[PDB]
This record gives structure tokens, C-alpha cells and sequence, in this order.
């Protein structure tokens, strides 16, 4: 009867419905099918409307009635999502009833302009020795986690989320950071382990999980990162700070490619659409640091990219590297050796190594950066007696950069473990025993010497008194360790 | 082409860079000692 | 309702209806044929016309030939009676032993297990193979993937695992012959009747066979993977059993999809593949998993086109696997069997928390010295071993002994190899490689380590070689 | 000792050049295989693009 | 005249006019919108219908929505009111400082200056950077290019030139944020207020601002460079004075075109680019130049995908430039900043007749030893430094010192390095490298020449290194 | 005809490389998605259905057999090319032939290392 | 600089002198300059004679200056002249094609312009059949034979 | 014009590389079939017919001449690229210029080993 | 390189012979 606010399906195949009618429908508008499934109107053509199907399209037959929602695609937002696990559209999928969201933010909003933004100041503590020291992430920054399959990409994100328990359980309001893990492509079993891991570490109570797995259709995998970004912008605008992890944007692009190609849009490089740079640029740009006038909040992004055989020069990897503020090159070569996390220090950069580091960390990190840089120049050997001990330092410091899973360290604790290596209390000690050394050393210092760690956090630096205390602790510990 | 070995970035390139760095570290120490002599 | 065939181009067939247009996924019975032909609906083209994919050869089809609608997808038999029987893509028996009589049926298409239904318990699976258990050990109720090029050793490796694991395991099993040799189906069928895992007279069979080999058309090879998958689902869900799924080869599911995507009227993706390569695999692979009630341990053989792992088909599967086993040709051509690449194969259970701190430390030590040995190949090629440093000679020596100690005689390989197959326990494997890394067998030769079980038999083999004078 | 090292360095560098020659030959074949593959792949993208118009 | 929308696919929009059909490159105002949405006509499809490109998000647009023809292209504010103010690609302000009340406007599309209007007055422009002023010095009233890969120091390099040249420059300047980070746009806007080049309370602003960052669509980013240079045309033509035109990044102009090339109905060219590359660049590039009336001195930052200089986008741009500054990653990874390639960066003014024989002979002498240094590195890789002769050891020593003396700390990049910025005069650079080539710094170490201003500070730093050791 | 009627036959395809090129012509003229080396998606299916027809029938089905000896032409010894690897993944082993051994004088120039027979070891006289 | 034309003229001369068969030279897609050089060298040598009817060579040319369609079927034009001497007169004919690569790319150019999806390395789909239908005509029949010396330019020194 | 009136002429195309890009753009927008590197099928014929016109006439046809000095821009010194190989195969020799020789001091940077002139060796003064 | 494997295998075959000589004389 009606063709203004209603339409009929001309053809349906591969999750792409061509709808006759829907004359008043908007671009990127959500539409409901007769079966109950929803869809998005992307292609508006003279004689039809190209609609992508959110989910299985076996129920959508020819001549089915397609209604209008009369609103652009949006997702629920707020603090109620913290704890719950949801899909791309924002529906509950963990069997704990329907969550009650207050507001509903749009998925495809523009990123904040030049005036509302302000330079990054406060730090985003990951709790990883190698990251916080050498590649310091500040709040509002976008830091790429790039590397091959099975090289500790997702592991870095998990340890970052668990590290925020130190701040979120405390009284300090500004230092809190709410996490948002977006899963794109990866299978449900993998995601189920991540939630189980975060649940056991008491991390889920301040974390949101947007699950778009391989079983889900391409539009859901395409939309999921934008849906999660909107959930993070709620905090960004309203004073609070947030953290989002796109794991991963490579598998998103594959869905966008499929979605685009089935809409009869011509291919480009490696069969990808022409605007795959625009896909990731507008998503990442939304992560920023808002000034005091607009709120003072922020949104920190951590995109993930899967390189094939260490080919960072490939099409999609080269796009995301130019977008993000920095990148962390993870490598199989270091990963197989034993260096986990396998963060390449020489190649990885943050591009904001000043405000992102604490004044206490800046002392030990600045000197460690220099020694490792000089070490990697004169590395390929194992003679001059002067530079003989220099090659040792690098091997000793590299063993300290090793770090076990699900155990993020505090900013004050990371300074203590570096203090031993940087001042030269591990030079005579054997390289193989440093993992055992640091294990006992860290557990000992945290157990008894709490006031020393507290004084570093209080003063915000390595004071002359605190420097003298550590000097006597490491020497006595080293003597006890050897003999 | 000239300098094609280091452009590749392999075993010979990295070992050549390390060789130069070692040699000129030793010569840098000797030259700093020469500055000690001329100053004193 | 009756339907008329309007277009036939290869495996793809278009059927038009007057009223009662069938939905997607539904099977359609083509009338006026001697053998039972089946068309699965894929798309709705418009004008009461639907695009379909034929599960058998489309030769002999005329335009206007009547096609009936079954009113459902391809429904197949599932139960205890499927054990010891060979099924085809559309459920029929292809072993000449009458029909498969069951009290319930199941469609080949179904939604994957929901997020709440997923399991968390990750327990280790001991194979017996040294290179596997040390570097990339498999897990019980997981998803094992055997990558390998043309003739590297996937079908031998999968048969070793079936011989060892599936024999010594109180539970049912499933083998899915997807687009591989029909000769190998005949060999496997008789070998299992011989052993006892399949029994003709008795009803005590452990294995369920499903076959859609490389002689079948693309429609069969694209859907036969799901047919064997559906058999494993029954035992998982409705019984709550520990099932072992063996798909050889899973690549053929994707390859068959590429052959039809051209004819379905889609724009091709990278390397001529279908644009729905990830999603078609996604909906399939997600069903193969361990739920809360039951459990499935899938061991999938994966073909690698032109020895290229960056190819879309093998590249996509990596994410769907827990443990990977990358079989290299360069390793196989050197004589090292099984040719598992120690700096490529990976596993998610490889963690000091799960396998232990001693396992993880010894695991990285093997990979470390192998990486250092590989880094000096350019130096040994041009200059030589004499140009290397004195301490570097020691690192190259042990790595080659470690490479040869990773090799192992196989049980199924006895027939052509001659050497008796070995089955090394976990604790003996870790002990063996740890002694070589520490330098407890630097005086012994390399060829002593080549093709032996535990470290004890390597030392005894060196004494045998010592008796050439 | 002088005549021994010159005879050894002669053959050592002779082997280095001959070993290098073999690696160049095999890399030249791998180069030409990858050369053709790039020409074919890039062309298929253009044909894929034109057909979709 | 009225025109209704008939189709919308991505950034591309098709509008059908009833009678009055608009020419190509005309601004179309879309009615019934909260924010302003300009559409530019690219093609005439026929049947009184035209294809356009959106300057902002196309979400919300409906088929049958009314669109009015402005009767002219995208016209923007031009004059002294634009100074110290940020604006869109379409012309509207986005710094929250009210409307930009200009007395005269100007269209972003215009015919380039003819052959007769071209000048040939070559004159050297002293910036302050040693590697630039020595090897590839910029031309006063010329076209400067800054080629570089991902994170090799393009933004740091161009932002230094703004800090150094604009202060000494007694005139005006223009900056264009074409498809780059909005974070950088935030960092630039605030620091220019601190330096005092853009004053707030009074109208004494030197620099103008145009922006269209990578959060914008393709149609926007494809027209920002045109919007940016159109401002510089006003300060060239109307006011008989000099002007600076900084752009970052100009690659995004050519990229943005290829994002809508497929949707406009074009067969794609090599490496995924549009076939209209040289012509679309040509009509834009030649507008940015010095006429006989005025003088634009442009500084264009050019992105080089995957450090690939053979890529179509950067390769085509070389023909449009007089002076070039090619940035290498291999040089950047050593610690040499700015990472300028001395055997690649060149300029048209590098001639003994133009810049004097002393300038030419020294610059060529630096490039001679650095080129021979590459040949010796191939010999050192097999032999080593010790086996080389006395002559070749000295050449390498002088070469390594010259490499490090080309590096220099910037005032804009203080937080990155830690040391204070420098600005070396012209004649200090020519004489500084001449003393090194002559052999008057053999006794000093190479570390003293790393990251310093003139040759005096290299001698002064050697005193500190002696006392510390 | 021989296989099914209790007789034994040998068949030699010389060569399937030139057949694949001829089928590529048909596919490229028909305008279908070209993959590796411009070959269609079903170039594997082309050779797979052909070779499987070669088989050994049991006594119930006459007891005959068809033995296949397909041929492939490699380019500069590229064993890991697209079409060669497809026929290697179908056949029950292969016989690699070296250009070096053939030019050097060793004829037939069979590569002992790479050449293998899977089911032939069982069907061999004990004297051998 | 290797006596290429001298070798060609001698083969033309000796086959005519010994076996008593005429020769045919097919200029395909090379330089017209080179055709001018060869034409006059043949006159100075003697294989072509303007004064009397004792010439041993029949020249057929279709060089760079002519379009793809013209260059594509020059080898066929020359081949047909050689076919006469074989089939009708029963001789041992000597054909020359220079360059044979030009026949290939001409066929590739024609296939591209006609609107056909290119095969591997941009060549035509009908690479084998176009070469096959031409080359198979050059054979020994029971009446005579045509032995063809074909100049091959290997692109990028790649035999594969 | 000069050639056909007994006078000598010299033409310099600077450059034929950018001509192909313009010709490519023109053909692709007319929806003509694309070829290798997106260039149209007859991209060789483009430069071949252009260069063939350059010639040396005999006394009977005026005795004039038209000398052609075309220019090509290589990528990283790759003489075996698509467009360069076409123009190299047309001309009567070439003058190869390296970037290495330029910076070393050799200017003009003419690679004597690769640069050759087949026809012009005869057309030269005996003094030289 | 094939001759890389040739030189390496030659070296370790010689050293394997030396190790078997020491092993047999120690065994006696
Ligand atoms: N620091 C570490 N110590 C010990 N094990 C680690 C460490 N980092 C990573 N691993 C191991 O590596 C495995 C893979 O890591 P991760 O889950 O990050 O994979 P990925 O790189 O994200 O790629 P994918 O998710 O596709 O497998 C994990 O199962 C984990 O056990
Ligand atoms: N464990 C092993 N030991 C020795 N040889 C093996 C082993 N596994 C495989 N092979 C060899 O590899 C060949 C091919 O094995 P197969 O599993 O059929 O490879 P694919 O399945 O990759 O085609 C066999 O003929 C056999 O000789
Ligand atoms: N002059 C310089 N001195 C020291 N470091 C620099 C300099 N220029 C760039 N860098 C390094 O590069 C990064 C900034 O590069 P950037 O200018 O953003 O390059 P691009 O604009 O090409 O991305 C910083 O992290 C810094 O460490
Ligand atoms: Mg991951
Ligand atoms: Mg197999
Ligand atoms: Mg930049």
C-alpha cells in the first residue's frame, strides 16, 4: 500500500537486500525487515535501495516488508555497559538480562575539531616495563600495536586493562580509566577466555566488551569499532577518561571489503575499496584529549594490525601507521628467542615522550634509552676491554624487559627493578639468572619495603634519601643471591 | 650500485655497521687521550 | 510447489516459481533424473526466480525441467548408526550396506554456539611427537591445524594422530574426507576395519566417515565439510560426548567456494578468491568448537597454495586455530621428518602457567639457538665456517643436532620407511633437548640424533656408528 | 707461512665468489617469478575495477 | 535553480535538475540540513542530471531532497580578515570566533598563470639548516618539496621552517592542514599564539590558517589544497607583496581523488590510483608559483607510501618542484636528524654562477666523499676496517664526521632531543664543511660533530668530552 | 573400457600443462575470475576429476585397472608453481627430472631425492 | 656486430646453391632502417638482383610504423609465399622471421584492443593457439619443406 | 618539413615517459580496454610510429634528415621496466645515465659500458 | 645457496669423523 515509509525486497543474496520503495529513507538509516532482522541503508539508487543485513539473511525472502526506524544507526551508551558483554548493535549477549541505557549516541559522529582539543599531559599507565619506560602512552593518544600472528598483540591490551585496577579502586577520580575491548573477527572461544581472564582479575567491573566474531555478518564486524568508539566518547565528553582497543582493524577491513564488493562497488588495491584509509582515519581521529572548557576528559585508542610475514610495507598496515600517533612493532624473531613481550625498541616510537612519563620514571628511562641505543649499534659480535662491559649491560637490561602475563607492575615498582640494572648491580651476575633475580626482588620489595615505594609515589621522584636506601638494599640482596 | 650491501639490511650490512662502530669507538678513545695530552 | 529451470551454467542453476518461492539454504529435488540430484538455494534474483548450487553434476538438465521443494535444507541422518558407515554430502550411504536407519535427522546448516555456551577449560593434549609437544603442543577440546604444501606430510601426520590419539581415547570420532583422494578413502576404510575401530558385524564402531572427494563437483565439496561437521554436533550436544573431528582437507571447502562465487555473479576479491571468504569460513569454523555440555577436538589438515602462507585461504584459518603446525618443504627436503617448522608453528597453551616454567624455558631455548643458527647462514655461505668466531661454532653445532633430534620415526611410516615408529613421552622429550642445550652431548656426532626416539637411543646409536672401526 | 696463506686466501675468495654466483642465479629465478606475479596481479585489479563500472 | 537528489552512494551524490543545469565545478547548497553541506559538480551524466562530490558526511540525505545552484564555484573569504583565523574547505570559520567579514570573495577554482607570466629570477633563500643551505638550498620565490616516509620527520621539518623563516619574513604566511592529524593542528594553533605571529586582541596576525584533516571525507580533503592556495593567490595578486604557502600533507590531495575515482565511473590506473593524476595535480600545482606581479614561496610536505619513491604520487610531484628535500628512514634510524639524504636532495640554484664557486665546490666535495663512502662500505663488509689502506681509512673518517655534522637540533623539536635549537648562518655552513674536507679535524672525534650548530661548537664540545673522559 | 571390463590399461597425458593453458584460454574468453598466473578457480578441478578416473578395480567390479602417467612442464625447475603443485596434490607421487643431470649426461635424469612413489612400493617384485 | 645479416644471406645462398630452393625474409615489427640496410646489402651480395631474374630472396615487410593489425599478420603473408615454393614447386624452402617476438606482442596488442581479459604477464588468452596455427604450417610435407630461422628477443633476459 | 625540403632537423622529446601517462589517462576515460600497468594495448605502437618518422633521406628524396633524441625517466635505474624497454628496442642505441656516476664527479654521468651507438659509428669524422 | 649447505655439511662430516675417532679410541 505505502511506498514512502515502507519497501519491498526486489532481490536478496549474500546479505545484501535491494529494496523497492523507501522513498523518504535517509542515507545510513537503520531499517527493520518483516522477520525482525535490522539493516543499514548505504546505497541509495534511483530505482532501489542497497541494504546490508545485520545477521543471517535466510529469513529474508523476496517481497518482504521493510519498515523505517526514521533514525540514523545508533548504539546505547553510559556507565551501565561496564560489566556487560555486548554485540555490535549494543545488545546483551552474556545471559544477564537486558541492560538499561540512559542515552543513545550516534555511531558515525565527526571527531572533535582543533579548538576543543588540547595537548596530551597526564599518563596512560599500561603497567608494562618496556612500554611505560621507552614507549610512554599518554591519555588521548593513539598507539598502534602491530605485529605478526601469535606475537603478543592482544596480551599487551589485556595487561593494560588489568593495570587500571590500581587507579579505579582508589579514591582519586581523575586517574581512573574505563576500558573498552572491541573484538573484530576473532572466534568466540578466544573472546570467552578473555572475559574469563578479566573476570578472575576483577577487571570486568570497569570494562566493556563489544564482540563481533567470525560467526557474525560483515556489517556487524564493520560497525563494531564505531559502536565501541561512541561508548567511549560518553566518558570523553563528560569529564571522565576512557581506553579503547580495536582487536583488530585488519579483520574489520576484510569485512568492509566484503560488504562493499557485494554492493557492486568497484575494487581498489588488493580488492579493497577506495576509502579504506578514510575507514580507519575517522575512527581513530575520534580518540583525543578534550580541554578543560569542553570537559577535560579523553579517549585513548589502541588499534591492532596483523602483518603478513613481517611486511609492514603492505597496504593496510602502511595506512594505519600514518594515522596513529605512534606504533609498537612486535616481532617473531624476538618472540621466539624468549623476549616476551617482543617489543622492538629501536623501531617502536611514541612521539610524546615527556608528559606521558612520570618524573620518577624519566630518570631511569632516559638513561636506559641511551644505553640500549648504544648497545644495539655494537651488538652483532658475541677485544676492547672498555666496551666489553657495555655489551653486558644491554643483555642485562634486555632480560629486565621480559615480563610474565597477567602481572602489570606499578609505576613506582618499575623504577625499582630498572635501578638495579641501570646502576650496574647485575653486571657481574649471569644473564640467565636475571628472571629469577627480578622475581624474588620484586616480591621482596613489595612485601617489606612498602614505605620506600610509597615515598617515591609521594615525592614523585627518586629522592636522595630514597636513592640511598635502594643502594643498600640491592647490594645486600645481590650478595645474598650469589652466596 | 654503490652501497648496495647496507641498503639490503642483512647479516653483512649489520656486521659492517657494527665493525665501523667498534673501530671508531677505539679511535675515539685514542683521540680523546690525544686531547688529554694537548690540554696537559 | 513446482519450479521451472530457467538457466544452467556449470554448478550454478536458476529455478523459477509461480507461487511458494523457497527461502535461502533450502534443498530442492530435481525431478526426471535417474540419480537423486539436489539444488541448494543461495540467492533470490528477483521476478520469482532463485539462484541455486547443485550438489552433483548438472549434465543432462534441460530448461523447463520441473524442480520440487523439500521445504527445508539438506537434512541428513545422525546417531549411533552413522558409526562405521560412509556418508556423502547429502546424507546418502555410499558403502553398499543399505540405508542408515535413525530415529532423528539434522540439517547441515545451523547457527554457531552462543557466547554463554562456550567453554573455558584448556587442558593439554599429549601427542608423542617431539617437535609438537615441546614447541606448539596441542590441547584437549581445542582446534589443531596442520598447515603444509603439496606433499610435505599432512595426510601422514593426520594418520599418525588418528593411530595414536583416536585409538587410545574412550569416545567417538569423525573423519571428513573433503576434496581429497578417493584412493585414500579406500585405504582408510579398510585400515580401520582391520584395526577394529570400525566393525561390520558388531555395533561397536568408534569412527563416523563422511566423504566428498576431488572427483565430486564444487557444490558437493563446498557442503560436504558441513555434512561431517553436523555429525560431530549431534554427539556433542544431544549426548555430551568427547568427539574427535578429522577434516582432510579443509582448504577444499574454500577452494570449492571460489569456483562457484564466479558463477554466482560476485565481484572477485584478492587472488581471485570469493569476497565472502572470511564469513563463509567463520560460520563453518565457529560450529567446530567445545561447548559447555559436550566437547570437540578438531584436527584439520590445511593445504597451502604454491607454498605461500600469505594466500587468503590458509591466512584466514590461523585465527580459528588454537595450535598450529607449519610443515615446511625445505625441512622435508633435508630429510627431517616430520617437517614441522620450529620457528613458525605456534600454540596458545604454550605458557609457563599451563605447561610449567621448566617446559617454557626449554621451549624458548630450542627456538633461540635455532634462530641464531639461521641468522648466520649468509656468513657461512660466502665466507665459511672458518670465518665464524670460536664460540659461534658451538652454537651452530648444537642447533644442527637439535634440528636432527626434532625428527622422529613414525608408526604409520613403517610401511615405506622401514625404521620402527617411536612414541616419546613428554618428560623424556624435555629432558633430551635440555641436555643438548646445556652441552652434555657436544662430543657425539649429528647423525646419531637423526631419526631416534628419546635421548637414550641417540647415545646408543652413536656407539653403533663408533663401530665403523 | 706467507706462501701458504696466499694460496689459501686465493681459494677461499674463489669459493666465496663461486658460492655468491650460485645464490645470484637462484635469486635471479626467484626475482623473475615474483616479477611476473606482480605484473599479473596488478593487471587483474585493473580488470576487476573496469568490470565493476 | 532547483535540483533534487536522485542517488547517494558514499561521498558521491547524483542530483537531477529540471531545466537549469549547472556547469562543472559549481557549489550546490543542500537544503534541509543542520550543518552546511556543499556539493561540487564533477561530471554531467546526461538527461539533465549531474554527479557531485560531498564536502562533508552524506549521512541523513534523502532521495528527492532539494538542492539549489549557487551560480558559481566554491567562493571563500579573502583579505586581511582571514589572517589568524581557521576555516573550512568551503570557507566557513571553525575557530569559534564569529564570522569572517571580508569585503571581497574569491573562487577556489581558477585558470593557472600563463607562460608569459612566468618569471626566472633565481635567488637563494637562507633558512638556517646546514644540510639544506649547503646541498639543496631553497629558492626565494620558488617551489620547495619535503619528501618523506611514515615518521621520518616531515612535520618537524616544515614546522621548523615556519618558526625560522616566517619571523624573518616581512610579510604574510599561509598553512594548510590537508588530510593530516588534527592533534598537529591543535599543537600549531596554540604555539603560534605564544610566539606572537597570530595575535588575538588586536589585528597584527602574520599567518593565515586553512584546515581539512583526516577526520574529513575525501571530497573535503581533495579540495583543501585548492582552498589553501587560493588564499595565497590573493596575497600574491591584489597585494603586491611576497607570501609563504606551507602545505601538509599534499599527498592527501591525490589520495582523496582515488577514493572517489571508482564511484565517479573511472577505470583504475596503476597502483590503485585514478587515471587523472598528472592532470589533476597539474591544474593545482602550477597555480602555486611566482608570477611577475607577486611571489609565492611554497613549502609542500609530501608523503611517500612505504618509503617508495617509485610510487606514482610522489614520483609525479618531482617535476613540479625546484628545490627538494628527500628524507630517508635509514638515515633517521641512525639518529641523524634532520634525516636528509645528501645524495638525493637537490636544487635548481645549485650552480657556480648562481651561488658562487666556493658554495658549489664545497657542496659537491661533500657529495663526492659521501658517494665514495658507500663504495667503501661494500669493501668493509667482507674485509673490515683494519685491512683497509691508510688512504681509505681517512676517507671513511672524514665521511662519518660529515654525516654527523649535517645533523642539527631544532627549536621546534626541543622536547624530542632535549638540547636547545640552533640556527647556523650561510657562510658558516660553507666554511664549516670545507675545513673538514681539507683535513683540519682528523685529531677530533666524530661524536663532537653530532648534533651541533656551527663548526665552533664542535671544537667547544670536544673540550667537554676530553675533560669528562 | 578396459578398466571396467576386467582388463588393464595405461594412459599418458602429454601434457596437462598445455591443457591448462588451453582451458585458461576458454576461461579468459568466457570472462571469469582469474587467480594465480591468470588461471581460473577450477583449474584444479579440471585435472582432479580426470586423474581420479584412473583407478584399481576390485574383483567384484571386473578386477581391471587404469594407470595414469600425466606430464607437467616446469619453468626453470620451479616445483612450487601453481599448476605443478595442484597435480602433485592429486597424483600418488611424482618423478622429478633435473636439467643438470640431463645436460651432464645422466639419462634418465631422475631426481632421487624429490621423486617418490607412495603405492608403488607395495606393487613391486621382491627381487627388486 | 656479430655478422647476423651475413649469416642470413649465406644460409639463403648455400641452401639455394646446394638444395635448389628459394628463400623468404619476413620483416615483422622491427626498424624500417634495418630493412633498408638489409635490402641493399642483399643487392651488393648478389642474393637479390635488379638487372635480371636470378634473385633468391622474396622480401615481405611490416615494421614498427604500421598498426597492430598489420604487424600481427605479416608473418602469415611471408609464410604463404614460402608455402607456394614448397607446395607448388616442391622445394626445400628457407623462411626467415625477424623478430618473432614482434608477432607475439602484435597478437597481444590486437587481443587487448578487441576487449579480452589478459592472461599471465599481460599477454593474450590465445597465446598458444595464435603461435600454434602459425608455426604448425612451417613443416616438412611429402611435397617439400619449409625450414624457418626465427630471431628471438627474450624480454628481460627471462626464458620463463 | 625540413626533412622533406633537403634540410636537416633535430627533435627532442622531453619526455616520452609523461606522454604515455597522458595517453593512458585519455584512453581509460574513453572506456577503452586497459593493459599492462593500466596503459592501453598499443602503448608500444605509440612511441614506435612516432620514432619511425625520424629518418635520413637519400638524394632522390631531397637528401634531408630528422634526428630524434627521445628521453625516458627510469625508476631506480631499472632499464628493464615496461616503458623503457619499448623505447630502447625502437631506437638505434641509447645513452644511459647513472645517479652514482653523477655524485662521484663524472659529469656528464654517461655510463660508457652500457651506452652505445650502432648506426652513428660510421657517421663520424675521421679526425675523431 | 646450495654451496652453503655443501661447505657446512663437509665441515661437520669431517668433524663428525673426528668425533667418531675419539669416541672409538675412548671406547677401547
Ligand atoms: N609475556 C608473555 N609470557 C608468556 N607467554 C606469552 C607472553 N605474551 C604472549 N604469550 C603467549 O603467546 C600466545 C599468543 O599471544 P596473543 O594472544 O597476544 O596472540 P596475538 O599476537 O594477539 O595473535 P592472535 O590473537 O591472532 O593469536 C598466548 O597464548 C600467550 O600464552
Ligand atoms: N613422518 C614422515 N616420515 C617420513 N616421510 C614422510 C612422513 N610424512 C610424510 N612423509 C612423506 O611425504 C609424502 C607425502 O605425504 P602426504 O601426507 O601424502 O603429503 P600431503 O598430504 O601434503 O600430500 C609421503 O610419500 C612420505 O614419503
Ligand atoms: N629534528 C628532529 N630531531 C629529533 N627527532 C625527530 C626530528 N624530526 C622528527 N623526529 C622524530 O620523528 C618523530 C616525529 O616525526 P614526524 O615529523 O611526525 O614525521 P611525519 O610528519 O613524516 O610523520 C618524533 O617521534 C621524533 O622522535
Ligand atoms: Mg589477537
Ligand atoms: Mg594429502
Ligand atoms: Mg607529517
Amino acid at each position: 500500500v505505502d511506498l514512502e515509509e515502507t519497501g519491498r525486497v526486489l532481490s536478496i543474496g549474500d546479505g545484501i537486500a535491494r529494496v523497492h520503495g523507501l522513498r523518504n529513507v535517509q542515507a545510513e538509516e537503520m531499517v527493520e525487515f518483516s522477520s525482525g532482522l535490522k539493516g543499514m541503508s548505504l546505497n541509495l539508487e534511483p530505482d532501489n535501495v542497497g541494504v546490508v543485513v545485520f545477521g543471517n539473511d535466510k529469513l529474508i525472502k523476496e517481497g518482504d516488508i521493510v519498515k523505517r526506524t526514521g533514525a540514523i544507526v545508533d548504539v546505547p551508551v553510559g556507565e551501565e555497559l561496564l560489566g556487560r558483554v555486548v554485540d555490535a548493535l549494543g545488545n546483551a549477549i552474556d545471559g544477564k538480562g537486558p541492560i538499561g541505557s540512559k542515552a543513545r549516541r550516534r555511531v558515525g559522529l565527526k571527531a572533535p575539531g582543533i579548538i576543543p582539543r588540547i595537548s596530551v599531559r597526564e599518563p596512560m599507565q599500561t603497567g608494562i616495563k618496556a612500554v611505560d619506560s621507552l614507549v610512554p602512552i599518554g591519555r588521548g593518544q593513539r598507539e598502534l600495536i602491530i605485529g605478526d600472528r601469535q606475537t603478543g598483540k592482544t596480551s599487551i591490551a589485556i595487561d593494560t586493562i588489568i593495570n587500571q585496577k590500581r587507579f579505579n579502586d582508589g579514591t582519586d577520580e581523575k586517574k581512573k580509566l574505563y576500558c573498552i575491548y572491541v573484538a573484530i573477527g576473532q572466534k568466540r572461544s578466544t573472546v570467552a577466555q578473555l572475559v574469563k581472564r578479566l573476570t578472575d582479575a576483577d577487571a570486568m567491573k570497569y570494562t566493556i566488551v563489544v564482540s563481533a566474531t567470525a560467526s557474525d555478518a560483515a556489517p556487524l564486524q564493520y560497525l563494531a569499532p564505531y559502536s565501541g568508539c561512541s561508548m567511549g566518547e560518553y566518558f570523553r565528553d563528560n569529564g571522565k577518561h576512557a581506553l579503547i582497543i580495536y582487536d583488530d582493524l585488519s579483520k574489520q577491513a576484510v569485512a568492509y571489503r566484503q560488504m562493499s564488493l557485494l554492493l557492486r562497488r568497484p575494487p581498489g588495491r588488493e580488492a579493497y575499496p577506495g576509502d579504506v584509509f578514510y575507514l580507519h582515519s575517522r575512527l581513530l581521529e575520534r580518540a583525543a584529549k578534550m580541554n578543560d572548557a569542553f570537559g577535560g576528559g579523553s579517549l585513548t585508542a589502541l588499534p591492532v594490525i596483523e602483518t603478513q610475514a613481517g611486511d609492514v610495507s603492505a597496504y593496510i598496515p602502511t595506512n594505519v601507521i600514518s594515522i596513529t600517533d605512534g606504533q609498537i612493532f612486535l616481532e617473531t624473531e624476538l618472540f621466539y628467542k624468549g623476549i616476551r613481550p617482543a617489543i622492538n625498541v629501536g623501531l617502536s616510537v611514541s612521539r610524546v615522550g615527556s608528559a606521558a612519563q612520570t618524573r620518577a620514571m624519566k630518570q631511569v628511562a632516559g638513561t636506559m634509552k641511551l644505553e640500549l641505543a648504544q648497545y644495539r649499534e655494537v651488538a652483532a659480535f658475541a677485544l676492547d676491554a672498555a666496551t666489553q662491559q657495555l655489551l653486558s649491560r644491554g643483555v642485562r637490561l634486555t632480560e629486565l624487559l621480559k615480563q610474565g602475563q597477567y602481572s602489570p607492575m606499578a609505576i613506582e615498582e618499575q623504577v625499582a627493578v630498572i635501578y638495579a640494572g641501570v646502576r650496574g648491580y647485575l653486571d657481574k651476575l649471569e644473564p640467565s639468572k636475571i628472571t629469577k633475580f627480578e622475581n624474588a626482588f620484586l616480591s621482596h620489595v613489595i612485601s617489606q619495603h612498602q614505605a620506600l615505594l610509597g615515598k617515591i609515589r609521594t615525592d614523585g621522584k627518586i629522592s636522595e634519601e630514597s636513592d640511598a636506601k635502594l643502594k643498600e638494599i640491592v647490594t645486600n640482596f645481590l650478595a645474598g643471591f650469589e652466596a | 650500485s654503490a652501497g648496495a650491501v647496507r641498503d639490503a639490511g642483512g647479516a653483512f650490512g649489520k656486521r659492517e655497521q657494527a665493525e665501523e662502530e667498534r673501530y671508531f669507538r677505539a679511535r675515539a678513545a685514542e683521540q680523546l687521550a690525544a686531547l688529554k695530552k694537548h690540554h696537559e | 510447489t513446482t519450479g521451472r529451470i530457467v538457466a544452467v551454467i556449470g554448478a550454478v542453476v536458476d529455478v523459477q516459481f509461480d507461487e511458494g518461492l523457497p527461502p535461502i539454504l533450502n534443498a530442492l529435488e530435481v525431478q526426471g533424473r535417474e540419480t537423486r540430484l539436489v539444488l541448494e538455494v543461495a540467492q533470490h534474483l528477483g521476478e520469482s526466480t532463485v539462484r541455486t548450487i547443485a550438489m552433483d553434476g548438472t549434465e543432462g538438465l534441460v530448461r523447463g525441467q520441473k524442480v520440487l521443494d523439500s521445504g527445508a535444507p539438506i537434512r541428513i541422518p545422525v546417531g549411533p548408526e552413522t558409526l562405521g558407515r560412509i556418508m556423502n554430502v547429502i546424507g546418502e550411504p555410499i558403502d553398499e550396506r543399505g540405508p542408515i536407519k535413525t530415529k532423528q535427522f539434522a540439517a547441515i546448516h545451523a547457527e554457531a554456539p552462543e557466547f554463554v555456551e562456550m567453554s573455558v577449560e584448556q587442558e593439554i593434549l599429549v601427542t608423542g611427537i617431539k617437535v609438537v609437544d615441546l614447541l606448539a603442543p596441542y590441547a584437549k577440546g581445542g582446534k589443531i591445524g596442520l598447515f603444509g604444501g603439496a606433499g610435505v606430510g599432512k595426510t601422514v601426520l593426520i594418520m599418525e594422530l588418528i593411530n595414536n590419539v583416536a585409538k587410545a581415547h574412550g569416545g567417538y570420532s569423525v573423519f571428513a574426507g573433503v576434496g581429497e583422494r578417493t584412493r585414500e578413502g579406500n585405504d582408510l576404510y579398510h585400515e580401520m576395519i582391520e584395526s577394529g575401530v570400525i566393525n561390520l558385524k558388531d555395533a561397536t564402531s568408534k569412527v563416523a566417515l563422511v566423504y566428498g572427494q576431488m572427483n565430486e563437483p564444487p557444490g558437493a565439496r563446498a557442503r560436504v565439510a558441513l555434512t561431517g561437521l553436523t555429525v560431530a554436533e549431534y554427539f556433542r550436544d544431544q549426548e555430551g560426548q568427547d568427539v574427535l573431528l578429522f577434516i582432510d582437507n579443509i582448504f577444499r571447502f574454500t577452494q570449492a567456494g571460489s569456483e562457484v562465487s564466479a558463477l554466482l555473479g560476485r565481484i572477485p576479491s584478492a587472488v581471485g578468491y570469493q569476497p565472502t571468504l572470511a564469513t563463509d569460513m567463520g560460520t563453518m569454523q565457529e560450529r567446530i568448537t567445545t561447548t559447555k555440555k559436550g566437547s570437540i577436538t578438531s584436527v584439520q589438515a590445511i593445504y597451502v597454495p604454491a607454498d605461500d602462507l600469505t594466500d587468503p585461504a590458509p591466512a584466514t584459518t590461523f585465527a580459528h586455530l588454537d595450535a598450529t603446525t607449519v610443515l615446511s618443504r625445505a625441512i622435508a627436503e633435508l630429510g627431517i621428518y616430520p617437517a614441522v617448522d620450529p620457528l613458525d608453528s605456534t600454540s596458545r597453551i604454550m605458557d609457563p602457567n599451563i605447561v610449567g616454567s621448566e617446559h617454557y624455558d626449554v621451549a624458548r631455548g630450542v627456538q633461540k639457538i635455532l634462530q641464531d643458527y639461521k641468522s648466520l647462514q649468509d656468513i657461512i655461505a660466502i665466507l665459511g665456517m672458518d670465518e665464524l668466531s670460536e664460540e659461534d661454532k658451538l652454537t651452530v653445532s648444537r642447533a644442527r643436532k637439535i634440528q636432527r633430534f626434532l625428527s622422529q620415526p613414525f608408526q604409520v611410516a613403517e610401511v615405506f620407511t622401514g625404521h620402527l615408529g617411536k612414541l616419546v613421552p613428554l618428560k623424556e622429550t624435555i629432558k633430551g633437548f635440555q641436555q643438548i642445550l646445556a652441552g652434555e652431548y657436544d662430543h657425539l656426532p649429528e647423525q646419531a640424533f637423526y631419526m631416534v626416539g628419546p635421548i637414550e637411543e641417540a647415545v646408543a646409536k652413536a656407539d653403533k656408528l663408533a663401530e665403523e672401526h | 707461512s706467507t706462501t701458504s696463506e696466499q694460496s689459501a686466501r686465493m681459494t677461499a675468495m674463489d669459493n666465496a665468489s663461486k658460492n655468491a654466483s650460485e645464490m645470484i642465479d637462484k635469486l635471479t629465478l626467484t626475482f623473475n617469478r615474483t616479477r611476473q606475479a606482480v605484473i599479473t596481479k596488478e593487471l587483474i585489479e585493473i580488470i576487476s575495477g573496469a568490470a565493476a563500472l
